[PDB]
Formats: C-alpha cells, structure tokens, sequence
C-alpha cells in the first residue's frame, strides 16, 4: 500500500498520529515512508500534497506537508547532523500553520507542536554543544527554536472583549506553556534579559481571568523563572514573593515524582538567600523532603553570621561558597545586601544592653568602632592580606557614620547622629524594637513588591 | 547528571507556615555575642 | 578605502607615540580618528588579536581623556567620550566572549571586564555577566577592584527616571573615598571612577541629612571635605550652591536645606564633571604613553 498517500490521507483530515520528529515513536513507519519516497524528487513530492484530495487549501499547511515528505525522504537516522536541516525545516513549517489562529487543523495541531517543541529543543542543546565542530555559533540551534517560538508568541491574541464563546482556544492552552519554554531557552543560552518582552506581553495576551487558573505547575515554574529574573535585576522582594508563592503551591501538589522534590530544591536555592536578605529565615520543618542536610547545615552558619552580625563570618561564608553562587548568579546580591542586615542585627545586639540595659542614651563612635573592630575584623589596609579583595575591600570599621547612616536612611536604626560630637543618639527606652524595628517590615515597606497573586 | 543540576526545570507528568514568626525576640547565645558582650563590658570598663 | 589590520595598529601605534600629549586641543581629532581605526576594524568583520589590542589601547585612552579634559576646563561635557568608550567596550567584551568559545584566551581580558563593570556602575546586566565569567577573571585583583566600587557606590536612594531602586545598598561614600586614594588602584580605573564623585558626593549628602535632627547645626565644610575629598573649598562652596544647600558661615552647610532628593536637577544642566588632587598627582608621576601600553 502507498504509505505516502495514506499519510497524505490522514494529515488532510487532521490525523497527526505519525506527523513526529521522534523516531523512537515514528521509526517503523518512517523507514516504510523512506524506502517508498526514495526516487521522487522535491516538486513530485510537492505535487503529491498539492494534488491530494481532501487536502486544506492552505499554502502553509501543504508545505508543512511537502516537507514532512522530504524530511521522512531524506532523513538519515545515524546522523542527527545531517538530517538537522529537515529537521528543523518541518518544525519551523509546523509552527508556521499555527500563526493563523483560523488555520487548517490548528486544534489538531498544536499537541504536535508542543511535543515537537520538546524534541526540537533537546535535539537543539545537542547540537549546540558541538557548535566548534559545526562551525556555528553558541547557541545557534536553540536561538533559532527561540525565534520560532517568539513569532508563535506574538500570533497569539488576546481574547475579544465581547467573545461568543468560552471556547480555550488551543493557542490560549499553551500561552503559559509557551512562557516557560521561551523563557527557560533565554535562560539557557544564557541571555535572560530576553525575558523581558516575554513577561511584558504575556497577561496581557491571556484569555483566563486568574492566574491559579492555568495549571498549577506552569504557575510554579512561571513564578521561579520570574524570581530568577528580577534577582539578576537586583530586586529583592519582587523575587522573593514569587519563589515563595511557588514553593507554597508546590507544596500543594501531590508529590508524585523525584523531579517535583528537585524542583522545590531549586526554588529553596534562591528563596533562602532572597528571604535572608530581606531578614525573613525559614523554619526547616517544611523544608526537609527538599533539602539535604548540609545544605540546611550550610544556609544555618550563613543564618547565624547574619543573625548575630558577623560581618567576617558573612564574607568567609561567601568566599567559601563563592563558585555554586555565581553559578546560580547569587554571589553579588548577597554580597551587596546581607551586610546591612548583619549590621542591623549587630547594632541591634550593642544597643539591646547598652540603652535598654545600661541606660545609656548615648552610642559614641568610639563604642561602634571596636564593635566594627570585631565584626568586620581585617580590611584591605590591614597586614597580612595585601590585595584587594570583594571579601576585604568594601567594609572596614573606620567607616562608623556611614554604617550608621545607612542603617538609618533604610529605616532600620531610628536614631539621630551628630558627626562634630561623633556620637549617634537613640530614643531613651527598655524596648529594643522602638529603636531596632523589624527589618523584614521596615524593607518590605521601602520597597513595596508587586502583588504576589498575578491576577 | 546535567538534568538534576541545572536550574531549568524537569519535566513531570503532572496530576502553610515556613518562616520564623521572628527571630528577633528568640535569643540565643551566640559565641560571637559572646566575645561581643565581652568587648563592650571591656568598653564600658575602660570608659568609666 | 580601509585598512588592513596591521596597519590599524601601526595608525594607533602613531597616536599613543604621537600624539596623546598633544592633549585637550586635540581631543576631538583624537576621539574621531580612533573611531575610525574601530569602524575599520567593523567594515572587516575582524575580531582577530589586532582589533583587541587596538580597542584596548583606544579605551585606556578615552580612560586617559576623561581626566585630561576634566583636569583641564575645555571641553566640560564628556558624553561622545563615554559613548564610544562605552561601544568600545562593548565590542572588547564580545570579543573576548567568542575567543573564549573558541578555546583561547586574551592577557588583557580581566582589566576591561573591570572597565566594562564601571561603565555602567549601576547596571545589574554586568553583575549578571561578570558571575558567569571563569574563575580567574572573576578573581582577579581588577574585577575585584571594580566590584567593591560597585558595592560601595550602590545606593536604594539613588533617584533618577527609569531606575529601579534595590534593597539594601551600602552607600559607602567614605569606602568609596578610601578605595579611591588606595595606591593600588589602577590610575585609568580611577579616572573612570571620577565620573561619579558628584553623584556619591550628593547622595552622601543627603544620607547624612536625613540622619540629622530639625535644630542640628550646619555641617562644617573641613569634616565635608575630608569625608568626601574636595579638591578646596571653592569645589565644595560651588557644589552646595549648585545643589542650592545654604552655606551658613561661609564655611558650614546647613544639610536641612537640601531639598533635592535627585542628583540630576530637572531643568538644569549637571554640573561639570570634576577630579581628585591624588589621581593627577599620579599622572604627574607617571607618562602617557606608559599608561596606555599597560
């Protein structure tokens, strides 16, 4: 029997059963196509679909066709590389007969184009990792798929104000899927500013009028993948109500799967560092199943370095974990913005029994100095540690008004300092958190995140 | 190896209280506290 | 019409020998023709080992213009100057990103990464980029340099249209001061610094009057100068009336009256770009053309 016309048969009326890139699932069938289409040229294979009967009157559904054709004519199963032009030809074909959201087939057609998607990536990292041997760029592959995407991103419309139908079209199904993909390819090939029209137009385009109401791991991962962007945007608390809000609703779901726990592992490996800045510390009940024991053994000596305001402790914590941190682009945030915590908590401890205590109104520059003396211990002008450091450069403790006054001006310290009479004044009381709010409120308030449920 | 390590999600077939109330008022003894406790009884003794 | 790599070192060979003393008379023939040793590099598609030693030279001497026109009172505005040092930059980093995805190294990628990190010192882009560099770029004396500058000169209250203010910032003016006079920063990477002592001057400033109660005294000008290095006293008594700060006394500030919380005053033009008595005391110690060969 004519396989190629029994194809033909089946993609015109919407049968997609064998219309894969995967010949673990196509191998048989595909090897029959091959033997049967070897002879044909390109334009007898273009007549085939252009002739067929029952076949849409689309031209970019017949090419979609006409090179699935070619692909299963030509494909060479013992080179990925060789078969990579028809490969990633039929895909960018298929993805075109989605750009028309009254295209022929398009409900039929957008579960092939997801588990396409799937294989055209994993297919893309492969051959971008030889891109020396390829004589391509890095990334080239998966940037390519990245467009591709992209343009599908852009067909997708949002839904008609006035709509007749609750009708999800399939285009609508896949948009927070669509995201994710997108986005995690940005990430990938390691540009993910990328992102940023990604994340601009995507409530915009959909159709559902609650985020909890797409599936609840596309909210997940949508909620780190947005985390880890305002993280490289330096933004504390915009990152940090979205790894939160995801590792809540991933502790809703049923945990079926290994992935799910290392999945919460990655969502835990930045909301502990994003929650210490902000002053907030876990309780490592809930967070067991998802973490090892050194890692909860490690985030505890950064917890007690920042808690009792080492400085020293804080900076030899990042020095030894300097190189999982930039991996995970954590190492400079936290090396900016721990220290102010740390000195919060620090002059939390001097003023606890130096006002509240001993009742002294009073914190000379001197006192704060050797308390600095303590905490920071050496610096870049100190012996022993001739070169400059990120670990030895920023903090020193000479630098008494300036600790102070940024403690104060982000609301953390409410005092009043006197630079001629170098000292530094708090509210005469026996309460600490009068002069030592709570940081977590204090920041929270300064820099007001967005709302934690999208919409 | 490269699918459990890296930061990108994997793929499954899909189907609460976690943070410290405060810190701040749940002291404990530190042994930098302490050697901080110690500097500034050494401050307020030398600074009569 | 376009020359041929070899040559574009031997034209730039020519200006670092010829004519960088030739100083701020000649700056824009400079800055124009170095462009035009870029622009051949571009019209080429050649990022070979030429283009990289001719856009490092060429940036170290955009770093060397910064002070000499400062310095100086020709020229004031240094916006082409950070432009194309910028697009310099740029192109070096690119560069550096496509030999190190062919297995090869540049000796010089370190120092203009750290370069790259101070041309825009407040953008989180290059954070993001510097963590994803190797070990020993990421180690090494310069980027570290011009990390802890980045830290130090971070500020949550830094006010401008379409920046993002970050939690947490140090705001350290005085580390930044220190860091500053330290004998082992690098005299161009200074230089480039000195684009921002208006801006962390401000910014302390204000830090330090919102820290000080309704009836305290004006600040003196000797404490103000020491914290943040004025060069004299007419530099700071032109700052305060720039920022319309009341100088009472004639030698005190009385910080309440700041009522700016930007360092760029809406109608008004910045003020001009200004320098630290030690960096030119180091130039002064050192030449031109040895600054720019490294």
């Amino acid at each position: 029997m004519d396989m190629a016309n029994q194809l033909l048969d089946e993609l015109a009326h919407g049968n997609f059963s064998h219309l894969t890139l995967n010949l673990s699932q196509n191998g048989r069938e595909i090897a029959i196509l091959q033997k049967q289409l070897t002879g044909f040229d390109d334009k007898q294979l273009e007549t085939f679909v252009e002739q067929h009967p029952a076949m849409p009157n689309d031209t970019r559904f017949k090419i979609m066709c006409t090179s699935f054709l070619n692909y299963a004519r030509d494909v060479d199963p013992w080179s990925a590389w060789s078969s990579s032009d028809l490969i990633f030809e039929f895909y960018q074909c298929l993805i075109n007969c989605l750009i028309n959201d009254n295209a022929p087939h398009i409900e039929m057609l957008i579960p092939v184009a997801t588990r396409e998607t799937e294989f055209i990536i994993n297919l893309a990292g492969k051959l971008d990792s030889f891109h020396l041997q390829l004589h391509t760029r890095s990334h080239q592959f998966l940037s390519h798929i990245s467009s591709i995407l992209s343009r599908l991103f852009n067909s997708i419309k949002p839904p008609r104000g006035n709509a007749s139908s609750t009708n999800i079209p399939g285009k609508q199904r896949i948009l927070l899927y669509l995201v994710n993909k997108l986005n995690n390819i940005y990430f990938r090939i390691e540009s993910p500013q990328l992102c940023s029209n990604i994340f601009k137009n995507f409530q915009p385009k959909s159709m559902l009028a609650h985020f909890n109401e797409y599936q609840l791991d596309q909210q997940i991962e949508y909620r780190y993948l947005l985390g880890r962007y305002y993280l490289l945007n330096s933004q504390v608390h915009n990152a940090f109500v979205q790894f939160n809000e995801a590792f809540q609703s991933l502790l809703n779901l049923p945990l079926t799967n290994q992935a799910i726990t290392r999945n919460g592992t990655r969502i835990l490996n930045y909301m502990i560092p994003t929650g210490l800045i902000l002053g907030k510390m876990v309780k490592w009940g809930p967070l067991r199943p998802f973490l090892s024991q050194e890692t909860i053994d490690n985030w505890s000596v950064l917890y007690k370095h920042v808690r009792y305001g080492n400085i020293q402790g804080v900076s030899l914590w990042l020095r030894q974990n300097e190189r999982h941190l930039c991996a995970r682009q954590l190492l400079i945030v936290l090396l900016e913005k721990l220290p102010m915590v740390t000195y919060r908590n620090l002059i939390k401890t001097v003023i606890k029994s130096w006002t509240t205590e001993w009742g002294q109104n009073k914190l000379p520059y001197s006192l704060i100095e050797r308390v600095l003396q303590l905490s920071i211990g050496p610096t870049f002008e100190d012996p022993g540690a001739q070169e400059i450091t990120i670990y030895n450069g920023i903090h020193s403790p000479k630098n008494v008004e300036n600790v102070l006054v940024t403690l104060i001006n982000l609301g953390l310290l409410r005092a009043n300092c006197f630079p001629q009479l170098q000292l530094c004044v708090v509210k005469k009381t026996t309460m600490i958190q009068e002069i030592v709010p709570p940081v977590n409120e204090r920041i929270t308030k300064m820099f007001p995140a967005h709302s934690h449920v999208l919409w | 190896k490269s699918l459990e390590e890296d930061d990108e999600f994997e793929d499954f077939p899909i189907d609460t209280n976690i943070w410290e109330e405060n810190w701040d008022d749940v002291e404990v003894d530190d042994d930098f506290t302490n050697e901080l406790k110690a500097e500034l009884d050494r401050y307020k003794r030398e600074n009569q | 019409d376009v020359r041929p790599p070899h040559i574009l070192v031997k034209t730039l060979d020519y200006i670092v020998d010829n004519l960088l003393t030739t100083l701020p008379e000649s700056e824009g023939f400079l800055w124009d023709r170095m462009r035009s040793i870029r622009q051949d590099f571009t019209y080429q598609n050649y990022s070979g080992p030429e283009a990289v030693d001719c856009n490092e030279r060429i940036v170290r001497i955009h770093l060397l213009i910064l002070h000499i026109m400062v310095k100086s009172n020709v020229e004031f505005s240094l916006q082409q100057e950070l432009e194309q040092l910028h697009k310099s930059l740029i192109t070096l980093s690119e560069i550096y990103d496509d030999v190190r995805s062919s297995g090869g190294t540049c000796p010089n990628e370190a120092e203009f990464r750290a370069y790259a990190l101070l041309s825009k010192i407040r953008d989180p882009q290059y954070d993001e980029n510097i963590q994803r560099l190797p070990k020993h770029i990421f180690q090494d004396k310069l980027v570290q340099m011009a990390l802890c500058f980045r830290r130090v000169i971070s500020n949550s209250a830094y006010t401008e249209r379409g920046f993002v203010k970050t939690e947490n910032c140090l705001n350290f003016y005085a580390r930044f001061f220190q860091l500053m006079q330290s004998p082992s920063l690098p005299l161009l990477m200074g230089f480039f610094l000195q684009m921002h002592l208006t801006d962390i001057r401000f910014y302390a400033l204000r830090a330090l009057s919102h820290t000080l109660n309704k009836k305290h005294k004006p600040i003196p000008f000797i404490y103000l100068e020491n914290m943040l290095l004025f060069n004299n006293r007419q530099e700071i008594i032109e700052f305060c009336n720039y920022y319309s700060i009341e100088i009472i006394n004639g030698d005190a500030a009385d910080l309440k009256t700041l009522q700016h919380y930007s360092h760029k005053l809406s109608e008004t033009q910045p003020l001009k770009k200004t320098y630290l008595t030690c960096l030119e005391r180091r130039l002064q110690k050192t030449t031109y053309k040895g600054l720019i060969n490294g």
